[PDB]
RNA sequence: GCGGUAGUAGCAUGCUAGGGAGCAG
RNA sequence: UGACUGCUCCCUAGCAUGCUACUACCG
């Protein structure tokens, strides 16, 4: 339902973050792997929507890499 | 009859290793070898377990209508559905749990 | 690898193998380009070659497709059909094919040295995309022939302003240094930064554009990238715009020019324009005008 | 079927042996004609089975080809696709914290670290313009990721410690607006 | 089939029978018209069913012999790669400090675990945290395995050069911690 | 009238090899 | 970077057997 839609968006969020060569900083890849392994083992949709803000904020703090504007005006959340 | 854990057969079609099953038409043999393992769930008293087998038989047909319908709208090819219907019928899989071995 | 035969506007997946750019040809260009012009090679999602230990018969001539691969005549596992048959070449899109009435495009341009007058004049009577491909083949022929030239090197460091250079022996060597030579250096086995050098005079006098540090054995040779495909025409049809609506004109107007408001209104009600301007014909100060 | 070169033998002989019983003849003539029908019938039920196998064989090689060509465009476009997948999936969740840090980081308010979940939880974002500051924070209170933080220090481009009283659609045009606001979580 | 030694009989028997059809043929010559291309045709088919078997046999040694060649060429490329190794890992034995323990040995046999421990020039220490660092590798020199080693480099997990002043008690939270110290032997 | 012999085409079984994929400890 | 075993489904190539029609000689 809602706990299975968060558990599949955190598999696509650590693949976008693994294709951007975030594996080359082993002080931040060690936190992203702990916020993704912890969401998958969660048993409440109120304590897995707050590790999805920490994990998503890693992608929005990486500047140029992902064009957020283009990707949001691409028939998606406006 | 032996039957698996439903979360193991369901979770084996959702999570894979790219080009594998991130496009089901390029490998429909993965889902015929996963519906053989899910067959004896049809006899379970729980009706939420017996649905895992009918969900796999309905997806193999979806992946076959697409394949034989994706090679007709981009390449004027017409595939014949003869000897393909056996994989969404519950008699190809029932024969794997009955004596008098074959093949 | 599903490109487009823009010799027909047909969407195909083949390409001429022993050809200049290896472009996309349909089942009706790659049918007649091979028989007359000796391009006995086609490239697909998998090359049309024999598939049996040692074979050296690679000619999509009478090759037969069987057993999930392309076999040959000489040794015959024939039990199949030839690749070229019934005015077509085998491949995807074997049904949705259009054809071309100008057969001798490759037959005329894929064999010549891309310098004859006839090729150019028939090019200037083609369409926009075929001529775009012709210009990409001119860049591609220049770059292909760019790796058939000589190489410079220095094996002995001498005092400044007096060096020696040998290029090559017994091969057909003039070059108006237009684009200058920046190769990269070598010391023992790896690459070493050298910079860019200019050879104009020339024991042999050497000038210096900038200070550098010569090493023993430094080579010089140019590597040029390949022009990528583009997706836009060159010219555009003539279509006058509705009005000058959608612009922000300014209250102030120049007065040293007596042909400024007229041309401003003209560009306001005109879409595309070309002229024949010599140096100093508006390129100097009119850009600032339209800017302000 | 038709159009096969060996088809004008199963037509003449088929028509002949046929009509032959109305007019009729000796048994010899009948046997002779049947021993021409079968002699030029095998030639048809052999050239229309080899074709029957080539016509289906052809439609298989030209299907592995369709697979080796879609599976090389499915792999060369991975990057462009998983970013579209993720944002198609992020809209459907319709969360409130997730739909705030996304809208905020589209106008400019991106963070500079990970969003911490603790109670001290220092944060650093970059407000680019006055309107984004006015909407987000008023006073010493800051709203972000559906949570409330308390501003502890404001810093302009180099090290210019802005006091909260001198950022007001006024003194504001006179600074380097990409600020670096530091805050701590609340409770 | 143009060189099979049974084409002459078949060709002649065809000509005799087939070509002589228009000419009036009695019921006695018809046997020659019939039982002359027959038998000859049977033999020809026999001469063609053996040729087809000889061809295939032949084209099963001109494929199994490319594979015996391929493998020997390969056997000579690995036989020359292990050789180029066992002669490059040998020019690296400081044969003054190694012939000094094979000599003090009773018979010349020594444990292998004491060869890098007593006859090596470089030491690599991998350190998890800061507490372990000050009890193992403090300062520019340290003693280990009854010797004295002097630090030469301190890279980290990312493989970026660290200096021996970034390693504090409180700067430690700011380093990729599996730290790799490379030291050289003294005296 | 029938049987045997040698080729040819067509349909299933078993076995031997190669290739891709699924599960289990 | 990708271990050792066992089972099993699908596709292609080759070998032998099993009921038929076609050939042709032979009875
Ligand atoms: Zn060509
Ligand atoms: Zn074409
Ligand atoms: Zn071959």
């Amino acid at each position: 339902s809602k706990m299975s839609d968060v558990k599949c968006t955190s598999v696509v969020l650590l693949s976008v973050l693994q294709q951007l060569r975030v594996e080359s900083s082993s002080k931040l890849w060690a936190q992203c792997v702990q916020l993704h392994n912890d969401i998958l083992l969660a048993k409440d949709t109120t304590e897995a929507f707050e590790k999805m803000v920490s994990l998503l904020s890693v992608l929005l703090s990486m500047q140029g890499a992902v064009d957020i504007n283009k990707l949001c005006e691409e028939m998606l959340d406006n | 009859l032996p039957y698996p854990d439903p979360s193991r057969i369901l979770g084996a079609g959702c999570f894979v290793d790219d080009i594998v099953k991130t496009d089901g038409t390029l490998m429909i043999e993965r889902f015929v070898s996963l519906a053989i393992d899910a067959y004896p769930l049809t006899k379970h008293p729980n009706q939420e377990y017996a649905d895992v087998f009918h969900l796999y038989l309905q997806y193999i047909r979806k992946l076959h209508d697409e394949l034989t319908g994706h090679m007709l709208d981009m390449y004027s090819v017409m595939l014949t559905n003869d000897n393909t219907s056996r994989y969404w019928e519950p008699e190809f899989y029932e024969a794997m749990y009955t004596p008098h071995t074959v093949l | 690898a599903v490109g487009a035969c823009v010799l027909c506007n047909s969407q195909t997946s083949l390409r001429c193998g022993a050809c200049i750019r290896r472009p996309f040809l349909c089942c009706k260009c790659c049918y007649d380009h091979v028989i007359s012009t000796s391009h006995k090679l086609v490239l697909s999602v998998n090359p049309y070659v024999c598939n049996a230990p040692g074979c050296d018969v690679t000619d999509v001539t009478q090759l037969y497709l069987g057993g999930m691969s392309y076999y040959c005549k000489s040794h015959k596992p024939p039990i199949s059909f030839p690749l070229c048959a019934n005015g077509q070449v085998f491949g995807l899109y074997k049904n949705t094919c259009v054809g071309s009435d100008n057969v001798t495009d490759f037959n005329a341009i894929a064999t010549c040295d891309w310098t004859n007058a006839g090729d150019y004049i028939l090019a200037n009577t083609c369409t926009e995309r075929l001529k775009l491909f012709a210009a990409e083949t001119l860049k591609a022929t220049e770059e292909t022939f760019k790796l058939s030239y000589g190489i410079a090197t220095v094996r002995e460091v001498l005092s400044d302003r007096e060096l020696h250079l040998s290029w090559e022996v017994g091969k057909p060597p003039p070059l108006n240094r237009n684009y200058v030579f920046t190769g990269y250096r070598v010391t023992k086995n790896s690459k070493v930064q050298i910079g860019e050098y200019t050879f104009e005079k020339g024991a042999v006098v050497y000038r210096g554009t900038t200070t550098y540090k010569l090493n023993v054995g430094d080579y010089f040779v140019l590597t040029s990238h390949t022009v990528m495909p583009l997706s836009a025409p060159t010219l555009v049809p003539q279509e006058h715009y509705v009005r000058i609506t959608g612009l922000y004109p300014t209250l102030n107007i120049s007065d040293e020019f007596s042909s400024n408001v007229a041309n401003y209104q003209k560009v306001g009600m005109q879409k595309y324009s070309t002229l024949q301007g010599p140096p100093g014909t508006g390129k100097s100060h009119f850009a600032i005008g339209l800017a302000l | 079927f038709s159009s096969l070169p060996s088809y004008a033998a199963f037509a003449t002989a088929q028509e002949a042996y046929e009509q032959a019983v109305a007019n009729g003849d000796s048994e010899v003539v009948l046997k002779k004609l049947k021993k021409s029908l079968n002699v030029a019938k095998s030639e048809f039920d052999r050239d229309a089975a080899m074709q029957r196998k080539l016509e289906k064989m052809a439609d298989q090689a030209m299907t592995q080809m369709y697979k080796q060509a879609r599976s090389e465009d499915k792999r060369a476009k991975v990057t462009s696709a998983m970013q579209t997948m993720l944002f198609t999936m992020l809209r459907k969740l319709d969360n409130d914290a997730l739909n705030n840090i996304i809208n905020n980081a589209r106008d400019g308010c991106v963070p500079l670290n990970i969003i911490p979940l603790t109670t001290a939880a220092k944060l650093m974002v970059v407000i680019p313009d006055y309107n984004t500051y006015k909407n987000t924070c008023d006073g010493t209170t800051f709203t972000y990721a559906s949570a409330l933080w308390e501003i502890q220090q404001v810093v302009d481009a180099d090290s210019k410690i802005v006091q909260l009283s001198e950022i007001s659609m006024d003194n504001s045009p006179n600074l380097a607006w990409p600020l670096i606001v530091t805050a701590l979580r609340a409770n």
